[PDB]
């Protein structure tokens, strides 16, 4: 990933938003930057492109007026500005770079949520086994991310150290509140006899939180 | 005998003693100009030439295609340009092409493209002009032997000598005579033509001005060069093949011309002349009159101009002698009425039975032609109109 | 104009070591200006094949592109677990257009769910909230029924179910259930249970806890 995109956005319907993408760790200005919308139903869609030299744009007719691509040469930072947004503008916006062929390199994308609703931070709860552990040769711990808005949230385990038997379930909206959980599988010898921490982050509401799993 | 079977003739008369006649002269004709106590004379304008014909133009009818390029740009990248664009030996064609991630461009749109090629000429045909300075008239003068002269507008004075008849002087040129102000001498391969100026100036082929020297500079080179179907960076160039037949079909009419060699002959004339024949001397009015007899070896036939040709045969050692030949209505006796076209005729072969032709101009109505004198003389009746 | 790229297969199934051939049909002639894209769930798309049959760097020869004119086929041989993703086509002859997408599902053995149940955290009850969580990790097939029992009696309301995508290793399905209740309502009972019925067992796999 030679492309760093901006974080997610929450935008009130009507408002405009400017997304960013950055590149280039060497002097090679002969490439192009393009933008791709991924709406739900995982359907891809080309929005437009731009040469970071002369600034030559090129928009998809569908996005004429809606999108405006601008480039910052020296910083190697491409920008895409949307305007007068609706709920059908709410989607994942990827940025891509062409060096030789088609879409050669993709960013992780910027989740754009266009809605008139307050940004709510997630409640985080540890999930240890309950009454009578009944210790098998293995054990499973959980991390509960409840009642937040909006998506996305990132959940890892022990800052990434644990990343084998790990499952992050898709979020489920309920009464304008997203909620998800995450399971992790580890050997019984190393729990509770060790430290297991889940890392929850919610960029939309500026949030880092790490609850550890504890029996009691 | 001259002007015997020639169609376009003109038996124009003359003054006796005063040596000035109006002599129009056409290509492939005759002007039987008789005179006084001088031999009758035939002036015929046979040739009309033109040397030093300067080239006005040259059209290429078979072209050769040489080294070619193709400069292309991406959209929003400006216009393209090749090395030999300003090069006058090159023909070029700019266009806009589909550009995208397929060809080798980051952006989609219409990118610039310019294609050039070097022009050569395999076969060209040439149009040359006709100046009155060029023109030159070769003219024949016969006793009605025959000397030939040449009048160049730069030297309109000539003098021919004919046997024991002395000499004929000649002075002509009517400024711009049959003036070819228009009319081009168009030589193709090796076949020639006389075409009209306008038709020549409007020919759908490449062309340059004068001669050559160091590579001409054809204009309208895209008459034989077609730029076909671009791609992104490659647009094709094609020559149209030889165009000899295409010209042949268009030139099925134009008054063809012949030449030899580099001097071009044209079938046209007109030339006003004023000649002098003081140094003309019959031959010998010292010949003695023919004493023997004759014979109508050919029956006295009429010309188309009204004169009569008559053929005799002389049985006598006497020759060279003067032929007694006249016409009469009286017949008794015995003055002449009409005139001789073949004035003061003479048998010159010595022995033996020597033939001779004569042309005479009979009076209107009945008359009798007389060949010989007194006893054993020939007579023949003849009516006129 | 715009150029429709059509993939008739919304979904497509296979097992490990088999071969699959996804078909992309361009409505108009695009020559060899076609690319393919793999996108694993959660990750961003990646270039696989370009030029219509030439594969991109890193890509194993298991992935073979082909086709010209209007029809292009992406063929994956010796399919592995990690191959599960969405596969997209894309013409770049004219204005870029993508295919609808084709999800590659993997089929395998039938496996039992690893059920795990946890009471509401002490931190949560302090806020009047109480959610009981029931995990069911790595079963097969996907279809699975889970029933919440509080003191014997079923509870159909206050439950949230979420299924993960098919895993990149075992290619199984881990699903999650979450019975959300008030601290008051929660404390009025003692037993708590989740009943997981599945094809791998005639009797429901049952996990519980008390107070």
């Amino acid at each position: 990933v030679q492309l760093q995109q901006s974080g997610p956005e929450l935008v009130k319907p009507g408002a405009s938003v400017k997304l960013s993408c950055k590149t280039s760790e060497n002097t090679f200005t002969e490439y192009t930057m393009h933008w791709v919308k991924q709406s739900h139903g995982k359907s891809l869609e080309w929005i437009g492109g731009i040469d970071p030299n002369n600034g030559g744009t090129n928009y998809n007719q569908k996005f004429k007026g809606k999108a405006t691509l601008t480039v910052d040469k020296s910083s190697n930072t491409a920008y895409m500005e949307l305007r007068s947004l609706t709920s059908e503008d709410s989607a994942v916006y990827y940025c891509g770079r062409r060096d030789y062929y088609a879409l050669d390199y993709w960013g992780q994308g910027t989740s754009v949520t266009v809605a008139s609703a307050k940004t709510t931070p997630p409640s985080v709860y540890p999930l240890a086994p309950g009454s009578a552990a009944q210790t098998n040769s293995m054990v499973t711990l959980g991390c509960l991310v409840k009642g937040y808005f909006p998506e996305p949230v990132t959940v890892t385990w022990n800052s990434g150290s644990l990343s084998s038997g790990v499952h992050t379930f898709p979020a489920v909206l309920q009464s304008d509140l997203y909620t998800l959980s995450s399971s992790v599988t580890v050997p019984s010898s190393t729990w509770p006899s060790e430290t297991v921490t889940c890392n929850v982050a919610h960029p939309a509401s500026s949030t880092k939180v790490d609850k550890k799993i504890v029996p009691r | 005998i001259r002007c015997i079977g020639v169609s376009n003739r003109d038996f124009v008369e003359g003054m006796s003693g005063g040596t000035w006649v109006d002599v129009v002269l056409e290509h492939g004709g005759c002007v039987t100009v008789m005179a006084q106590d001088k031999p009758t004379v035939d002036i015929e304008l046979v040739t009309t030439t033109v040397s030093n014909m300067a080239e006005v133009r040259s059209y290429c009818y078979e072209a050769s295609i040489s080294d070619m390029a193709s400069d292309s740009r991406c959209p929003t990248q400006g216009e393209a340009y090749l090395d030999k664009q300003s090069d006058t030996q090159y023909v070029c064609k700019r266009t806009l092409v589909d550009r995208g991630w397929g060809n080798g461009c980051g952006l989609f749109g219409k990118g610039s493209l310019v294609t050039c090629a070097k022009f050569a000429c395999s076969k060209k045909m040439t149009g040359k002009s006709i100046q009155p300075e060029n023109l030159e008239y070769r003219i024949m003068l016969s006793v009605h032997n025959r000397a030939k002269v040449e009048i160049t507008p730069n030297s309109p004075r000539a003098e021919a000598t004919l046997g024991g008849f002395g000499s004929l002087g000649l002075d002509c040129e009517p400024r711009t005579g049959l003036d070819f102000s228009d009319l081009y001498y168009l030589t193709m391969n090796n076949k020639h033509w006389l075409v009209h100026k306008e038709w020549f100036h409007d020919i759908p082929l490449p062309w340059h001005a004068g001669a050559d020297t160091g590579t001409p500079h054809w204009n309208n080179k895209e008459a034989l060069v077609e730029f076909k179907d671009a791609h992104a960076k490659r647009q094709t160039v094609v020559v149209l093949g030889s165009q000899e037949g295409a010209v042949h079909t268009a030139l099925a009419g134009a008054l063809e011309a012949e030449m030899d060699g580099a001097k071009g002959r044209l079938s046209s004339g007109h030339l006003k002349c004023r000649l002098k024949m003081d140094k003309l001397r019959l031959k010998g009015v010292s010949y003695s009159l023919c004493t023997a007899a004759f014979t109508f070896t050919k029956i006295p036939a009429e010309t188309l101009h009204g004169t009569v040709t008559v053929e005799v045969q002389y049985a006598g050692t006497d020759g060279p002698c003067k032929v007694p030949a006249q016409m009469a209505v009286d017949m008794q006796t015995l003055t002449p009425v009409g005139r001789l076209i073949t004035a003061n005729p003479v048998i010159t072969e010595s022995t033996e039975n020597s033939k001779m032709m004569l042309e005479l101009d009979p009076p209107f109505g009945d008359s009798y032609i007389v060949i010989g004198v007194g006893e054993k003389k020939i007579t023949h009746h003849w009516h006129r109109s | 104009f715009d150029i429709v790229m059509t993939q008739s297969q919304k979904f497509m199934s296979t097992s490990v070591g088999d071969r699959v051939s996804i078909t992309c049909k361009a409505s108009q002639h695009v020559g060899s200006a076609v690319a393919w894209y793999q996108q694993k769930p959660g990750q961003s798309p990646t270039l696989l094949i370009h030029s219509a049959s030439n594969r991109y760097t890193g890509v194993p020869d298991r992935f073979t592109g082909s086709g010209s004119g209007t029809d292009f086929t992406l063929t994956i041989s010796n399919i592995q677990s990690e191959d599960l993703a969405d596969y997209f086509c894309q013409q770049y002859n004219s204005y870029p257009t993508f295919g609808g997408g084709t999800k590659l599902e993997i089929k395998r053995a039938d496996a039992a769910p690893t059920v795990s149940i946890f009471p509401p955290s002490s931190e949560q009850l302090t806020s009047g909230g109480a959610s009981v969580v029931c995990f069911l990790n790595n079963f097969y097939p996907k279809d699975i029924n889970v029933k919440w029992k509080i003191d014997g009696s079923e509870r159909q309301n206050g439950v949230l179910n979420s299924w993960t995508d098919q895993d990149s290793k075992d290619s199984t399905y881990s699903m999650s259930s979450t019975l959300t209740l008030t601290k008051d309502e929660y404390e009025r009972h003692n037993s708590y249970t989740c009943e997981a019925t599945h094809k791998t067992s005639t009797s429901p796999i049952v996990k519980s806890f008390n107070r």
